[PDB]
RNA sequence: AUGUAUUAAGGAGAGUAUAACUUAAUUUAUGUUUAUGAUAGAGGUUAUCAACAUAUGAACUCUUAGAGAAAUUACUUAAUAAACGAAGUGAAUUGAAAUAUCUUAUUAACUUCAGGAAAAGAAAUCAAACGAGAUUCUAUGAUUAGUGUGAACGAAAAUAGAGCAGCCUAUUAAAAUAAGUAAAAUGGCUUUAAAGCUGUUUGAAUAUUGUGGGGAACCUUCCUCAAAGGCUAAAUAUAAUACAUGAGUUACAGAGAAAAGUACCGUGAGGGAAAGCUUUGAAAUAGUAGUUUUAUAAGCAGCUCAAGCAAUAAGAAAGCGAGAGCGUACCUUUUGCAUAAUGGGUCACCAAGUUAAUUUUAGAUGCGAGCGAAUUAGAUGUGCAUAGUUAAACCGAUCAUUAAAAUAAUGAAUAGUGUCUAAAGUUAGACCCGAAGCCUGGUGA
RNA sequence: AGACAACACUGACUAGGAUAGCUGGUUUUCUGCGAAACCUAUAAUAGUAGGCAAUUUAAGUAACAUCUUAGUAGGUACAGA
RNA sequence: CGAAAAUUUAACGGAUCUAAAUAAUAUACCGAAACCUUGUCCAUAUGUAACAUUAGUAAUAAUAUUAAUGUUAUUUGAUGGGGUAGCAGAACGUUGAGUGAAUCUUAGAUUUUUUUUUUAUAACUAAAUAUAGAUGAUAACUCAAGUGAGAAUGGU
RNA sequence: CAGUCGCGUAAGCGGGGCAUAGGAUCACAAGAUACAAAAAGGAAAGAUCUUGGAUUUUUGGAAAAGCUACGCUAGGGAUAA
């Protein structure tokens, strides 16, 4: 944010009269009351509202994005899935929650219990780091599930991901379309004149 | 352990921070590298100050003036023009115009007051092309024609060169005709285009008109001259003989 | 602190159910939902055990009729702060290492007038032979053009963003298109000599069928606009209120004010505090207790040598120390200080090379004759480098002097660009603290 | 009487706007190197600038210092009239 | 002998000395933080070996190796060692921040003390007192500074 | 080195004086140069080269008299009571 602020001797309240005479009182000669040497005087080099942001080349920022995406690929922590990446919550619960029979206290108490036991079977929960789900759009089940059970992981939208978010959890669970759009938006250094970007080797057996 | 707790810049990128006024052992302690009670310790000296002695620019004076009317050409050589064609970045079969010289990158990413074709590497240039620039050196005009090409020097400004890249103006190697026997054909063309295109300006001053009026520069106004006529709008070729 | 939204007159005196606010100082009614809400009881003083929305009774005195020593008199359905805005008048400190022009500065201040904003505004504008198309706000353009002996001062076109709106039949009522006007001389202002503002004395013309203004001395052609009449929202300024955010503060901090312009000081204008909570308990200082030394001695109280004392007990000696020697505090400032040269009663806390823009360098690293930025199809948004040369253009791997030229002579030629870390030059308070003075507005006999 | 005009008067008090080539102060440790008080210019001599020149670390060295051997410039001590 | 000054012997430092004075010689000894020797610390080198971390490259169903960085040892029985103004390098500490929805804590996290150890502006061992499950503390690496005070007739 | 002049039989000499004692910029003025010309054609005002007028004599270049015993501030105590 960088909004911290402090008052200098030129902003502190009060009059700019001289405190004690130049000579005659025997004490150290003093000027105005807003000097830093006084009790309520201003801080000379105090913080001020300024901009802390720096610059990073688009090409260097894109290389850092594909380096964090490859650091996960070689370690097996990049698990891409198909589209429609949402938590497969039971149908009965969804029918009751949508209907309104279930109160909030029970609707939330269940999502927390199910998401915890679902992530533990997959070895994807708090006992094994955590997981980050990156999807193109916001899905109710997923984003709502990881809002009540946050110890098991989190969910993010493709536009809400940074280079620091890929490196902050145990695993990255990303969608096929999300990845194709994630590497296609950060290949500035590559696309300057193409390379394989989503080339299909084995097709889904419909 | 964690990756975010194991990142750092190369050691060669970090440098010592000198905080003055923080103890004797630091090496920048009391005086803070200022000396002892001078003007450089108490206040600030004017940078232009030399102690009182007059500077040399006042003892000699400033020499010359800065020409504020000279055109800022975008220099282009033949050694570099041949490299773009061998790489396939400039089509030699089509006319090479400022729109295609600025969008290819040969002259850079800055559009200046014109484009001048120079003659560096004129010995290894053997590609027949049809180039159009604002100027051309004597060695670049005959080097382009020795290979079997054609060159024409047109008049451009900084604004007209920008409209050519933006497509707001169509390129043409001919000046606007003059007379009542051309309105019917020129106005015909404007309607057909079905767009608001701007026109390329023609020279107006004496020097500008004369530069593109002589065949030495291959000016696009050279067709207005007779073989015995001179390019200058004031001087004339005297006649040789006894009379 | 910034951002968003909303709003566009403020204070005091006295009184009162001490969460409740005006002599009625806890008024009286509606509608809806009420635990699946909203965000089958007890309880009218043993009260307000109900929130939201919409209405509603009451609301004193002064500022504020007249007078006066404001909160009184006397009457009566008497009533509008500050900041922000425009114009008028207009300094000085400061810089130029003095100082007159200049800078500070179309500044501070004062004076009048006006509104929730005001001002300005739909070209007698800019451009340059192509064209743009009102005003206002922000950045770039620009430590530029330019001015000036200097120090310094300093545009416009254009570009990008915020807003966008045009008109005279103005959405609130206005022109029969502007004459003592444009302009000239002269005295000033502004400024580059133009354009613009102006006191004195003078004084024009009537539309592209080329009349008039401008295009930076000036004349002409061309271009361009149409003064001497008007209307116009938004983006902008300030204050109040509410909310959001925080590698902002957490009590000598934050604000001057966690009960504050209050207590207190001053005839007055004016100056202007301290003080959080139930937690923790540092140092200095004081009175004692244990161990140890001390009444023959001339110690910056430390250091080197060290007898002895010191644990009821197997084991375990920190501490104090007689006696011997060495040692004339610290800092600052100086050629040089134990100096009888400067500074300090002790301890705790506060207290000084920082930030911004700009211009550089080193190292590291990205791209690479490109870099950076920025974006179904296309365009758009500063910059630096890619070529040198001269006073300058022409010219150009060649250029300049040689009054013609010419290897006659002499000089100059080849990886840039962005980012981060650090150190820097420049301009800003500019590492911190400290004058006497000068100017303007007020106060007091 | 340079007298008085409310602590202040060779021109009061109060608020707003300064500079100071002068003085004082500038806070943790370790490591490497290590000066000068001279010349020139300056309304300058308490300042400043350019040198000499301290530091950093790269490229160079027929580097620099000292001695030996041969050579060269220049007139002091001394001695003399 | 000449040779006289005002606090006190008053320029042998003093005691004292007939040499323990003076002149010409000789030898031993003492004597500095100088030098030597044996160790230590630090700075800069030069090759080699080994250990750890990180990142590659190969091998493995019957581990080896390459590079960078840290570290110890060792080769040349390597060289070097005062310091103001000043210049430069390398670190520690303080406050806040990320990794952190992490790690640890009545089997005692935390306790301004005391104590112990380690080439040590720092942390650590133990002890004593009190009692916290996080509005607690925290390694490592990194990020930003209102970051370090015996000195301003400084201020509270 | 180029240009083109003098003297000398020639070699050759000549970019003032046997040597050592005469200040810029700015402004201004007179010649040349043909560089740029704020819409354009010219011009004005600029630019280069040569040259001139200077107790610019504080001669690296201010247009410049004193008093304060009523003095003020910041300092040094270059010894000033
Ligand atoms: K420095
Ligand atoms: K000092
Ligand atoms: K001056
Ligand atoms: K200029
Ligand atoms: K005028
Ligand atoms: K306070
Ligand atoms: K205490
Ligand atoms: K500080
Ligand atoms: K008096
Ligand atoms: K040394
Ligand atoms: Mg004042
Ligand atoms: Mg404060
Ligand atoms: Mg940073
Ligand atoms: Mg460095
Ligand atoms: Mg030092
Ligand atoms: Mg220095
Ligand atoms: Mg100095
Ligand atoms: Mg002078
Ligand atoms: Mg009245
Ligand atoms: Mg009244
Ligand atoms: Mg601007
Ligand atoms: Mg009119
Ligand atoms: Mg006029
Ligand atoms: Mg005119
Ligand atoms: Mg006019
Ligand atoms: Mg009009
Ligand atoms: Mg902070
Ligand atoms: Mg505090
Ligand atoms: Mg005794
Ligand atoms: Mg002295
Ligand atoms: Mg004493
Ligand atoms: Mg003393
Ligand atoms: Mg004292
Ligand atoms: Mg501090
Ligand atoms: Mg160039
Ligand atoms: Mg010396
Ligand atoms: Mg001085
Ligand atoms: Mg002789
Ligand atoms: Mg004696
Ligand atoms: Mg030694
Ligand atoms: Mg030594
Ligand atoms: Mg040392
Ligand atoms: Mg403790
Ligand atoms: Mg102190
Ligand atoms: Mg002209
Ligand atoms: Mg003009
Ligand atoms: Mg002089
Ligand atoms: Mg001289
Ligand atoms: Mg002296």
């Amino acid at each position: 944010r960088g909004m911290a602020s402090t008052k200098t001797r030129y902003e502190v309240h009060g009059s700019h009269k001289k405190m004690s005479p130049q000579k005659g009182t025997g004490n150290a000669r003093r000027g105005t009351r807003q000097s830093p040497l006084m009790k309520g005087g201003g801080k000379t080099f105090g913080p001020k509202p300024r901009d802390f942001s720096t610059k990073l080349n688009k090409k260097v920022y894109d290389l850092a994005w594909r380096t964090a995406l490859s650091y996960r690929y070689k370690r097996g922590e990049l698990i891409v899935t198909e589209d429609g990446l949402d938590l497969p919550l039971p149908n009965d619960f969804l029918w009751l929650a949508g209907g309104g029979k279930l109160s909030r206290e029970l609707e939330d108490g269940y999502v927390r219990k199910w998401v915890h036991e679902f992530m533990t079977s997959l070895n994807w929960g708090k006992e094994a780091g955590r997981t980050t789900f990156i999807t193109g759009d916001k899905r109710p089940n997923l984003f709502t599930g990881f809002e009540l059970a946050g110890a098991e992981g989190r969910a993010l939208e493709l536009w809400d991901v940074d280079v620091k978010d890929l490196l902050e959890t145990g695993r990255i669970v990303i969608e096929r379309s999300a990845l194709k759009e994630m590497i296609e938006d950060h290949q500035s250094d590559l696309v300057t004149r193409g390379p394989n970007l989503g080339e299909v080797l084995v097709r889904a057996p419909r | 352990a964690s990756i975010l707790a194991s990142l750092s810049d190369n050691r060669g990128a970090y440098h010592k921070r000198i905080r003055k006024g923080r103890g004797p052992s630091s090496g920048y302690g009391k005086t803070a590298g200022r000396g002892t009670k001078g003007q450089k310790a108490h206040g600030h000296v004017k940078p232009w100050f030399q102690g009182g002695q007059t500077p040399l620019i006042v003892s000699h004076g400033r020499k010359g003036f800065v020409n504020q009317f000279a055109a800022d050409m975008s220099e282009l050589n033949l050694e570099k023009l041949q490299e773009w064609i061998e790489a396939g970045r400039i089509d030699p079969t089509k006319p090479i115009t400022p729109k295609e010289i600025i969008k290819s990158g040969i002259i850079g990413s800055s559009i200046k007051d014109g484009i001048k074709l120079l003659g560096r590497g004129k010995e290894s240039f053997k590609i027949p092309v049809t180039i159009t620039v604002s100027r051309a050196s004597a060695s670049a005009i005959e080097a382009i024609e020795a290979a079997g090409g054609k060159i024409v020097t047109r008049f451009y400004t900084k604004e007209s060169l920008k409209r050519l890249v933006e497509g707001k103006s169509l390129h043409t190697d001919k000046p606007l005709p003059v007379g009542k026997e051309h309105v019917e054909e020129i106005l015909a063309q404007a309607r057909s285009l079905k767009k608001k295109y701007y026109r390329l300006p023609d020279p107006t001053s004496r020097w500008d008109i004369e530069y593109y009026r002589d065949p030495a520069h291959r000016g696009y106004l050279s067709h207005q001259l007779a073989p015995g006529e001179s390019p200058s709008l004031y001087f004339k070729v005297p006649t040789g003989g006894e009379k």
